[PDB]
């Protein structure tokens, strides 16, 4: 059941990995994995209906 | 697929521009920030970019323990005409106020709750007694358990409330909770009452207050010294670290910017003023 | 046995 | 569009009303989400559900308001502006759980000499300020829902020293967004702006927001309209300009559960 | 058993650690979520947003919402500054409060383009070109025209697109800033000039205001999270 | 030694746990089980038996045999109930001490479809109609038949099956609710009315009971187990 | 000797799996594994011998 | 959990150990690399380039620029010494502070061969041969010609290939030599004679400078890393 | 996830090896390898533009 | 060897 | 599973 992930490694002295396995059956008591998606801010920077085109006149 | 690690997009490179099109131009009413890059308005190089947004994922973000609640608790002598001081504290992120203001920079969140404990204790009369390792109970009392009257009486058998006995000295404990929510996700504010006030009722009988749901909302930890009496007294002191781990949010807030008064999102007189003197064209 | 990523 | 077809002129149609426009910003949906109805997947209490369509899911026009120099801004909360209008509020207090989503559209004409700029932001749980420093968390009931009229932003925090009969209502600052945060950073909240010389309305979509897929709507707004002047009206060399302020909002993908006899509330 | 030897680090309480712990709720029938609309994945979306600047800090403007008007007025033209702005955009007071700067005081390190864009509130009649200007650091900052010209810059004619982006490119020497005001890793000069002047016809308002906004493009990054001082508790 | 570094954690004793230990008792000869009938795999099983509920808590009835038993009579019809019930299973004192009552505190949260099945147990010859309702909560609680009949309702027809069930369906704005009385996830109101009347003939007595009982229905699921209040340990 | 089996994921940052090796020789040193069944309320609910059929009566 | 048995080493800190521990700045964006010139990946490398010998330490030419030149003249030939040095690199006041002197100062062991360049700074017109000598230790130190040219040596000639080098080879009886006067493992005597004499026309310069420097050879090592004493802090 | 490597075995009593996880996410926790590089010193001990010769003159 | 479930 | 050097 082990779980073999890759390090981003930073400083330099192959990919480096590291090894994890949980011990619990409840995921609650998981670490964090890190491994986190990002997503386009859209939603927040473009929430308007007609699709915005930066040349393009914001407004016509 | 976009990972929180990857690099951000490449500079390219850009050169003088002579048209129709005008990216620098726009109307912000539409509710729109325009998405511009250096490329747009000057001469550009080609960069290969390497930084990453890795440190504010939201993950990463909260990715840290927070104290919330200082609880103290003693074990005197037997013969004090004081009680025997055990702690009861309701379960809250927003007795402190740095993990508050972080969590409410937005308005929903899910998260799984890593709670570690730190206790530290000492003596407190000029004497020369000492006292022996301490054992310690925390116990959490969801909402509709008994709540114990006294150090010592049968709330503390805890036969399906969850308790941790905590040795001194040794590493400081820690347990984890699943996202454990009545509703789909933590509310960070509610805009409305748990009540709604009749006509055909009493005003008393309708009121509630402003902002709050459920009067017990996670229910309290109970701290106590558990072993007896002791010639010597001996506080202590629990100090409660909440970390928020797998965790979800949604729907951005602007930050706290005046001191928190209160649970709610109320606000005192003569601290309304965060923003210093600076003159407009002085850098 | 092992998972990889 | 060669044809014509402008980001300015708009119509939205929903039962038997209609709204044009000739002097819009383009229109905003809320995070990008389109109204919906609860889907099987997410629902939760387990009786047919009624949902009244063209019947409430129309546009109603609120009292209109006067914007003037010494304006300092309006709130009004979702869904109880909307609670005595038509069908839509029979529906609601008829029912123990309610949601809804919303066209929200502001509208606010002048003229090419006249100047100013309303803020107009749409924000997901609005709790509001109270006005006491003897107690927190007390605006009652009453005065957190005032109905159509909604309520104003004042530019000074003043304090009920009434102890005896406590005023309980709240007393939102406006430059703190009436909830103690910054007003120049409500923009990360669904908004619009009306700018005279720009354009003389804003229209918001709103999806329903909550924590929870359905909920009590006659004890719960899920969402606070809030209007700032962010440039201070002005026109001409008057001392005193005035232009109304009107708002007419639509419930969109209403559905309600849990019916009953009609809640007859203490609004007073 | 099987023979184990205690390394440094046993036992200690590290804030920031990432390890597994006991449940104390075993088996607990989570509530699954829900699609609510707005989840955030990362903080720098938020910092993509544009908040509004607080740039007239006066002792009688600041903490009220006169403090993010910038008068403007159809006066003759001069080569005068309508307003100076460091680049610290954690640390310059007025824009240490915009959501981007809120967010950079929990964090030590920032790098990326910025961008400025102004909102033109008067009327319709109402023409104007103004110049935006960024300088990078090392000079003496711009205080006429004739010195603004000469670094980064828009030229903003007013019309029906009421407003207008400066992007201010990242031009650092270091990879990363701090989030402080410090010499070695200052960021320059935002300014705003008038190009010609306000020209109104008469029956309008002479005076009028511009508004402010910032926010962070595509490249930017912040690192090392901290504490801020936006916030404190007192007893 | 394998080097091991000491996590937080280390030593506590956290009594909801789940780790292995020594056996006291190695080698140990197990009787085997025997199939005895009645086994039980989950404690909701328990909570879909009906059991009787003591509706009338009166000072004079309450813990006495009296307390089980509704009495109907015969007299001329009314609109005003017969019983007034809160639907809070755990904390109203009619409901909490059922077999769903006492599991439900053992529980911080429950969720789910519930059921109320009434008893008639008059004489053969009488006949009657009766009304009975589930409010879900936000109004006014129904104190005549005019507003119970317009929630969730059951008309029943006494005749020869004896007995009618009504169903609570899980109507509630949280996925669950609070096994204690609290307003934000309150339950609503049942109610029972007289339809038309009870009716005998001559040489019949004019008074009688009903029995009500409650169950929960396969839907329905509790959650953060707790201890009870229904016991305690004084000395 | 590895058993791996998988968690009921609740909060959410695949199949997340946990892993357990038992120590000792006697099963009562075992944790306890949780994976547990339910059954049909049946023996208690309808205990009667001619089978209920719900929409007809129950007397007959 | 796992049995286990703590072994001895448990819980201490041995400041030369490698271990893992917890990270305090998780996810942390990492500056990259540049390629900056001039990387170094042992220090050998360093102990391999030339540095200048502090050769004339007397009173009054120690620490001043004096002590590295040798002062040569055109005298008649005399078997004489130039210079006398002990070949202990690391502890000869001499070789102790030269790059090579230095490093060793970190280390408890040294091995590999060696090498002494000297460099004529006297002007065109001068000529001269010099003895250069390496005798292995064991005898008499040389003080004489005789005897020195009887070891390890190099016969210089002055010309236009201003410098020359002798190679001091790895002859030890251990298979390292410690770095502080020992003399079990004495490295034995460096020595530098007239062989001819320095010869000049007229108008020129009868009295000159010659400079030396050691490095190691490429199969030059060391081992058993220590504290130096070339730095201290009292207080 | 495993990492054998084999040790420069000193005194002695085939390859003797020894055994590596990395048990964090971060590089910055993992152990040294002390698996290192070696470079050649002539950046630093031959800088000069043409190469030289050592049994030819430095000079000509 | 693994058992999985 | 095992990397080998
Ligand atoms: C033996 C120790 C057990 C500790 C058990 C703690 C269980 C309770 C978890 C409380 C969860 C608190 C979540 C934070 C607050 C909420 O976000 C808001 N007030 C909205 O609901
Ligand atoms: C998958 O995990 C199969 C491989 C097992 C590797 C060794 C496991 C190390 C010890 C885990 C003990 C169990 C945790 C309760
Ligand atoms: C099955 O278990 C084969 C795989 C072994 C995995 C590593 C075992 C980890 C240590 C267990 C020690 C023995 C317990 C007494
Ligand atoms: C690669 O690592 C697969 C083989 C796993 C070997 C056993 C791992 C031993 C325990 C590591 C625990 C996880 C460290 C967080």
């Amino acid at each position: 059941g082990a779980q073999v992930s890759s390090q981003k490694v930073g400083a330099h002295e192959s990919t480096i990995n590291y090894t994890t396995i949980n011990y619990y059956r409840d995921s609650a008591s998981n670490a964090a994995s890190k491994q986190d998606f990002s997503q386009d801010p859209s939603k927040f920077t473009e929430p308007i209906k007609d699709v915005l085109i930066k040349t393009a006149p914001m407004l016509n | 697929a976009a990972t929180s690690r990857d690099a951000l997009p490449n500079t390219e490179a850009s050169g003088p521009t002579h048209s129709k099109e005008i990216p620098a131009l726009t109307a912000v009413e539409t509710g729109a920030t325009n998405p511009l890059v250096p490329s747009d308005t000057v001469q550009t190089r080609h960069v290969v970019q390497h930084r990453s947004r890795s440190e504010s994922s939201i993950e990463s973000f909260f990715a840290r323990g927070a104290c919330v609640t200082i609880m103290t608790v003693d074990n005197p002598a037997s013969t004090t005409n004081k009680d025997k001081l055990f702690a009861v504290w309701k379960i809250t992120y927003k007795d402190t106020v740095q993990l508050r203001r972080k969590l409410e920079f937005f308005t929903y969140s899910r998260f799984d709750m890593e709670l570690t404990f730190v206790v530290t204790a000492n003596f407190t009369e000029t004497n020369n007694g000492h006292a022996l390792n301490q054992v310690y109970q925390i116990m959490y009392i969801p909402p509709g358990a008994p709540v114990p009257e006294k150090w010592d009486d049968y709330t503390w058998q805890t036969s399906s409330n969850p308790s941790i006995f905590y040795t001194y000295g040794t590493a400081p404990a820690r347990i984890s909770v699943p996202y454990v929510g009545i509703s789909n996700a933590y509310s960070h504010f509610y805009d409305g009452f748990s009540k709604v006030p009749l006509k055909d009722q009493s005003a008393a009988l309708g009121d509630s207050l402003y902002g709050a749901a459920s009067l017990n909302d996670f229910g309290i930890l109970a701290v106590r010294v558990v072993n007896d009496h002791n010639p010597t007294k001996v506080t202590s002191k629990i100090r409660v670290y909440l970390k928020p781990k797998h965790i979800r949010v949604w729907c951005p807030r602007p930050p706290r910017a005046v001191a928190y008064y209160g649970p709610g999102v109320d606000y005192k007189d003569g601290t309304l003023t965060p923003l210093s003197t600076k003159d407009l064209t002085t850098y | 046995g092992s998972s990889s990523t | 569009e060669a044809c014509g077809y402008s980001d300015r002129v708009l119509q939205l149609t929903l039962g038997n009303s209609t709204i044009t426009t000739q002097e819009a910003a383009n229109s905003v949906v809320a995070y990008g989400r389109w109204p919906e109805y609860l889907r099987d997947s997410e629902a939760n209490p387990v009786d047919q559900p009624t949902e009244p369509d063209v019947a409430a899911c129309r546009f109603y026009t609120l009292d209109t308001v006067s914007w003037t120099k010494e304006s300092r801004g309006w709130w009004w909360k979702l869904p109880d502006a909307l609670r005595d209008m038509g069908l839509f509020g029979q529906n609601m207090y008829y029912h123990y759980l309610g949601r809804s989503g919303y066209t929200v559209h502001v509208q606010c004409n002048a003229s090419k000499f006249h100047q100013g700029a309303l803020g107009v932001f749409a924000v997901p749980e609005m709790c509001l300020a109270g006005d006491s420093n003897t107690t927190t968390m007390h605006t009652s009931y009453q005065n957190a829902n005032p109905g159509e009229k909604g309520g104003t932003f004042t530019g000074t925090f003043t304090p009920d020293n009434n102890q005896t009969s406590p005023a309980r209502r709240f007393c939102p600052v406006d430059y703190l967004l009436g909830n103690g945060t910054l007003l120049g950073n409500a923009f990360v909240f669904p908004h619009q702006i009306i700018n005279l010389r720009t354009n003389n309305c804003a229209t918001l979509v709103l999806p329903y927001v909550n924590s929870l897929s359905i909920d009590s709507m006659v004890k719960h707004n899920n969402w606070g309209i809030a209007i700032l002047p962010l440039a201070p009206l002005n026109f001409a060399s008057e001392s005193s300009p005035e232009i109304p302020i009107t708002l007419t909002i639509a419930p969109m993908c209403c559905e309600f559960n849990g019916l009953r006899n009609i809640t007859l509330p203490r609004l007073q | 058993g099987l023979p184990v030897m205690n390394t440094p680090g046993s036992n200690q309480y590290l804030t920031a650690d990432n390890f597994q712990s006991p449940c104390a709720l075993p088996e607990f029938d989570v509530t699954p979520p829900i699609d609510i609309p707005g989840e955030v994945k990362n903080m720098m979306e938020l910092a993509e947003i544009d908040t509004m600047i607080p740039f007239d800090l006066s002792a009688t403007k600041k903490n009220t919402m006169e403090m993010y008007r910038v008068r403007l007025s159809d006066k003759p033209h001069t080569d005068d500054p309508i307003l100076c702005l460091s680049l610290s955009p954690a640390s310059d007071p007025r824009l240490s409060h915009t959501m981007l700067g809120e967010i950079l005081n929990y964090y030590t390190h920032w790098a990326g383009s910025l961008k400025f864009t102004f909102l033109f509130c008067g009327s319709m009649m109402a023409t104007g070109k103004l110049l935006v200007s960024y300088a990078p650091p090392g000079a003496d900052p711009p205080k006429k025209r004739k010195e603004a010209m000469l670094g980064t810059h828009v030229i903003w004619d007013i019309g029906l697109q009421s407003s207008c982006t400066m992007v201010v490119p990242w031009i650092s020497n270091t990879t990363y800033r701090q989030t402080i005001d410090d010499s070695f890793t200052e960021g320059g000069y935002i300014s705003v000039f008038y190009q010609t002047r306000i020209v109104v016809p008469l029956s309008t308002p002479r005076e009028m205001d511009i508004l402010g906004f910032v926010s962070a493009c595509n490249d930017f990054s912040v690192r090392l999270l901290r504490d801020t001082t936006h916030i404190e508790q007192k007893a």
